[PDB]
């Protein structure tokens, strides 16, 4: 029953157009309607906090960072790298998901979708150098559609010879890229379950969507959106499965794994955050809920886990380095009340969240002090 | 006064991986020390 | 109990057996031959801590050179050597001049060390009258010494007495109140610094229960017909928590009752038979968390004073069949120096735990090739975090530092 | 061992003890050198 | 006076005397603040 | 060894008005201190 | 009888052309003959040490800085700002003298002369921003010639509304610029003396050349090259004189004044450096020689005085801040022996040079320590 | 002399008159009434310095509570109060037990403080026999005390004696050699630490010259028929420089002569009539620069041992008609701590100068509303730089730090 400290809040999103002159030119045009801006993913690198927006009608830029400027809605966004990549007339159409690797490359999953459905352009995977803010490589996703159903690239994971993984919730499959082959996989574990299609604050026929790669085991955990199961596939395989079914009491939302082997996941029904340690066996008595809030955790659309910096390995024993960033929009409302707070980036120290619970990693209490970190 | 928000701000920079201002570092070092001095930490 | 089996606390000091800094191995051997120092008869009663000093008190059996000690820089095959405090002058009791058996210790806001000398030899034969000493820790010199009058040191009908527990309430650093439990005689002495007055209280809550007289620790068991001990004063509520040794209850008395004179109808509170086993020593954090040793389980339990005193608010926070066999003492300290502006960044409170093996003393059957006496420690907040014992966490800084020694 | 020095030093500070200036200086030297070698500057 | 503190402190150091940790800390604080105010960083 | 040429080099930078390397500053601080430690300056 | 510590030495000058390929292309061409490179002036700002070369035949660049690279001759030079300003076909022809002001502007006196005589282009005064390395202003010197004799701008001084002063040794006059008027002045004190035209290691009919502005008195000290006198003119005057005649026993070379009011000057005959405090009266018993060396001080072609940085006025009492940079070529040899050392930049702390001599400024001994600085 | 008229040295401590830390103004007044302390009769003989202590020795006239003192933290209207060293125990001479009149001091490599107690009262009447004390500065305790036998303390024919100068040669920190000038009796005592042996020497170089018996300081003049004083041992050459008080000469004796025994034909060196006025106290730097006070000019002069002893190598380095009237003492210290790697950055040596006004003592005509006694100081290298006295400067670093207190 923890609340997690808020890092950023919004009543609604707004952007740094330049002057209030240049904003009003966009409002009248319908380039920017505040009522249609919904965040898809967040991430963090140095001083930058990325926020991606689902490209509906009235969404000026998709790939953004939070700026120094502030509005009545909350922190204004600012397109990344510049406004050049905000344009789609198929030039980033809709930055669905983000990922940052060991080498300071930012991977972006552009779905190509408009209103999250009509595919105006083909999907692609971009790769920016965060040191320069310039683009290193762009690749079209052919892999991209079911080849039978015909059907939304809605999850991403990246492994400095790197390997990317892209879930397709609508088409129900797993694209596997090699740094230049692509390959679509399929499974019944990737398919949606009709039983858990209804997610009742107060229906979605989507499959594989909620991926999370363990840095310690190399299992890519996942589940269909309509499911109460937790499946996984080992990635050492990556030319053609594990996990329990119906293990959770409600549907899971986004997912993330710590370097230390703790899997976190959002619990849709309870409006809570749950965890599970990979060292334990996947069963009910090892699944615990670690935070919950009826106001603040309504749909956990994204989670990332970062390590405190700089990384000086000799001092690791003194520091609980890992912390979690949580995007909690209100997908249930996507009929909003824009006089209230709707979109939140929360955070917390990982170890503080699970300590003295079945989720914890074993504590060697071998120093007179331990420092817990977050932002 | 308002050493706490400076500290919070500075540590957040450091742990985030960001480059950290030498003047903010120097000033916060000055303020932490003075606080410690006034609390007889060295006396 | 959950999610905490075999969770041990980091060791600060270990011993196979106690030994002392006599000077050189010449001066030691002079004492071994004399019978002043037999290593097999040294059993620790209490610990405490102030600045660089860790106090260790020894039950004065035959072969125990000093009772009130500190841990020294020197080290032996047994473990850290002890060194009498203040000097060897207070180790002597042929004279019957100073300190026979430092049963318990307490340190107050003003850097005074309070010592409960029982006067017992072999924990039974009262060679001298009990007394309460008060040293100035800044100087290592004695400020005051007071005899505990036979009037209140023993039960009047039975004549029995063993002063086994101590707690101090420094109200104003100058009007302090001491509290001394008598487990054998079954009473609560209440001393006043202003008058040097004493007052012995009685209650059925101070009496031993025959039902829970058998206590099993690590296979071996023994029997103890003892009452009130394991005292602990809450700095936040002023409740002096206690229980009879042979009991599974947790009682308490509010001490505001003792402030206004004329009490000598006192009101005792607390649940009976609330624990599954007997409780041993006890301590309360400034933040209102009560810790207590669970004799049967060889565990440490807690309970927050903010919650209601019942089973569903009692949790066991550490347990170890090897390391926690009899928790004979516990103290809680705050990290120093105290810079209040930075309190928000620091979990300041930590716990020190003396865990001898009283079960092996009873039967006179120790294995001195093994580790027997341990001072463990831990950060209080880290021990109770995400458990029913915790205080509500304001997560308001990008970092939090947990401290112990 | 830098770790044993650190542990020893912090224990002194938090215990309320007087703290060795040489242990302070030497541990500051070792922490810095570690940070230097890790390109922290 | 920062100057009188500096003078006092250096005189201690060069004389072979034991040197006050508080005077050391406070003078370090004052030299730094001066440097900060002069945009030295 | 060769702390003297580092010192000389560093002070020359500072007095010349030049920007001064943080790593050279840190390393020279480390070396001066260690020398002082080995000369019982703190003992 | 002091020698002054050497900061840089040369047997002969050489440049950073790029590769030894690009050097050899210039040697063959006659763009760079090492035997014709003679330094005119030096200066210093942050990490840069400027070295100006008299533009004879075989001198690739005139305005240079010392580079990180090194040759058999000594430190290679590198044109400032880039090779763009090394070109003359009248685009810097010959950077005769330099000066740096409070605001980090570098003033350059381009004479326009080739072989120090034939005026290929008109003289000019350039002004670079040292923060950017870019040019702020360029101005042609009309003022530039005698208007009767017809005749070499060979000395410079700069006073953030700035005032520049340019001596003309051949034409015998003083140009005065206002930051945009110019104005040539004349005097018998600016004229050459035939008596001291011969400067005998083992004839020059030139006038005003050896200027030095006192930052404390605003006197611009000077003398004709052929003279043993020290004249001066106050600059508060600056629309149409002071100093003793025949006061020195031999001819003076370049000149410089400390902020503290000490005038330094090279003594041609003795191959020495002399001083004189402005607080004292200008006469023989107040003139002292402070350093001398038969090898190292043969012709003091330039001197500058800098203050140690950063400038933190509260700590001035602890620091002898001022130091002197001395260019000592061997103008007597301009028949060189290029297997020997010919051109030297020496330096020294000002206060250490004059302490306990008639040149010193009064010492308030009010601190347990005093730090002497140079490079 | 040139380029240095009225150049003064920074004052470290000033006095209008000396006063002591008796305890409180209660304890002072008890001594004033007694005649133990008259402020008008306190005249400083020597100064020295070790760590935080500045020693100040007082000529034991009537009304001089202690002879061997240090400057205290307390301050009076006269100036810094003095405080007896080690404690008041050594201030007493009714008993004749310890320290009558600490004439001169010396500190050696091993942190021993050597004291030359003359035994004189009013600088004439020998109330007790002279002695040489040796305290350990680390402990403030006395290591050894030795009487100077009447055999060598006085001239055998005339019987006169006044031990007025001291120098110490610590050869090995354990075999040290002390040297004690006797200005009245005209002799040089040479003591050996190994044997406790003494040997009195004589020479015409030790004798007073009637020609230069009149010495004028600041208008007022007096007359002094005194010989050998103003000694100073060179740490580099082992020459013990000296001169008779009534003389304008600078003599010396090499001390390697005294190393090999059997001397008691000794060879004395140095120019005669080389100065225009009389020299007062003397000191030599480790670097080989001899400093000396010039009585007539009220100046400080120097001479480098590397140069030849003659007029053109003697320069006057400071002078002041107010502040330098009689240079009664000089010492040279090196800045600390000693970190040899950084020696190149630091002019380490500095000079301490006691400048009382002996001219005003002679005539018993002081003005105690004025400043009378001064401890000045300066960096050695800064004082002699660009003068004939300097040692050659290697200018090999971008910075050089000059030190004094
Ligand atoms: C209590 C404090 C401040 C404590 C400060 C010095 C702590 C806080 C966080 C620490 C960094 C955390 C992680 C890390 C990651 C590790 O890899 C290097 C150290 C570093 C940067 C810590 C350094 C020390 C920090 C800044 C004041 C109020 C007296
Ligand atoms: C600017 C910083 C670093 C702040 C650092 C230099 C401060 C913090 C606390 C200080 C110690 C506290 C107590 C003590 C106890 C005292 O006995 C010695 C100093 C010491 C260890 C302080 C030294 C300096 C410390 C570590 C952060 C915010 C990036
Ligand atoms: C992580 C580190 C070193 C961290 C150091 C600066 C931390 C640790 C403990 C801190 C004190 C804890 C309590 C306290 C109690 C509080 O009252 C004052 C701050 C103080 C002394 C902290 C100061 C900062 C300390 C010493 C290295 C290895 C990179
Ligand atoms: C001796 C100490 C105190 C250790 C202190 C001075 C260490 C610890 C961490 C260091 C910072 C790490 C990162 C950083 C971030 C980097 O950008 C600037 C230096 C700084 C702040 C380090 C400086 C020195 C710190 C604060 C303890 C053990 C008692
Ligand atoms: C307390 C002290 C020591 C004072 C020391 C820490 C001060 C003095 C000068 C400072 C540097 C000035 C310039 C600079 C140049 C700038 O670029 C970096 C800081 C530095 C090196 C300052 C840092 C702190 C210094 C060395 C004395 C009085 C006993
Ligand atoms: C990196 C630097 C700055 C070096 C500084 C921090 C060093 C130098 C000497 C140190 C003091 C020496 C003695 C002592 C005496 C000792 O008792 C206390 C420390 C102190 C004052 C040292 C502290 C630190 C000092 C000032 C320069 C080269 C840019
Ligand atoms: C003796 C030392 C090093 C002493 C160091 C700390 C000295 C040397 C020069 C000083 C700067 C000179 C001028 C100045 C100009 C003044 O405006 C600010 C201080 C500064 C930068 C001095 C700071 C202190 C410095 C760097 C070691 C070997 C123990
Ligand atoms: C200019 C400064 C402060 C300069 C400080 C760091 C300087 C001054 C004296 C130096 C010591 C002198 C001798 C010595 C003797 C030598 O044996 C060790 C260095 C030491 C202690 C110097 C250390 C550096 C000191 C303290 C501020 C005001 C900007």
């Amino acid at each position: 029953n923890k609340s997690l400290p808020i890092l950023h809040e919004w009543k609604f999103f707004d952007y740094d157009f330049g002057s209030d002159e240049r904003r009003q030119d966009a409002i009248l045009s319908g380039e920017y309607d505040y009522k249609n801006n919904y965040p898809s993913d967040i991430d963090q690198w140095h001083d930058k906090i990325f926020v991606t927006m689902l490209r509906y009608n009235g969404v000026p830029s998709s790939l953004n960072v939070i700026s120094k400027k502030v509005g009545d809605g909350g922190p204004l966004l600012q397109p990344y790298p510049d406004w050049s990549f905000a344009k789609y007339d198929c030039s980033i159409v809709s930055a669905s998901k983000l990922a940052i690797d060991k080498c300071d490359r930012l991977w972006v999953l552009d779905s190509g979708l408009v209103n999250n459905t009509q595919p105006m352009c083909s999907p692609k995977l971009l790769t920016f150098d965060l040191t320069t803010s310039q683009l290193l490589k762009q690749v079209e996703i052919p892999v991209a559609v079911n080849a039978t159903t015909g059907k939304r690239l809605s999850s991403l994971a990246v492994q400095c010879d790197t390997m990317v993984y892209i879930a397709d919730e609508k088409g129900e499959g797993l694209i596997v890229y090699h740094n230049d082959s692509f390959h679509r996989l399929t499974s019944n574990t990737f398919d949606y379950d009709p039983k858990f299609t209804k997610m009742t604050d107060g229906t979605a026929q989507d499959g594989i969507s909620g991926m999370a790669l363990s840095p310690m085991t190399n299992n890519l955990y996942y589940s269909p959106v309509a499911s109460t199961s937790l499946y996984y596939v080992n990635t050492e395989q990556f030319q053609q499965y594990e996990g329990v079914q119906n293990i959770l009491d409600t549907q899971s939302s986004a997912k993330v794994v710590s370097k230390s082997g703790v899997l976190f996941f959002g619990l849709v029904g309870d409006s809570a955050l749950g965890c599970w340690n990979e060292h334990r066996t996947l069963e009910r008595h090892n699944i615990r809920t670690v935070a919950q809030s009826d106001e603040t955790l309504q749909m956990i659309a994204s989670m990332k886990i970062k390590e405190a910096l700089p990384h000086v390995p000799i001092f690791d024993r003194y520091i609980n380095r890992e912390y979690i960033l949580v995007l909690s929009n209100k997908m249930q409302k996507m009929d909003f009340n824009f006089d209230d707070v709707n979109f939140r980036i929360m955070n917390a120290n990982v170890n503080e969240l699970i300590l003295n619970t079945r989720c914890e990693n074993p504590d060697n209490d071998r120093t007179p002090f331990k420092i817990s970190i977050h932002l | 006064v308002d050493v706490v928000s400076q500290i919070n701000s500075l540590v957040s920079s450091i742990v985030s991986g960001a480059n950290v201002s030498a003047v903010l570092l120097a000033q916060t070092l000055v303020n932490i020390l003075q606080i410690l001095i006034d609390a007889n930490v060295f006396a």
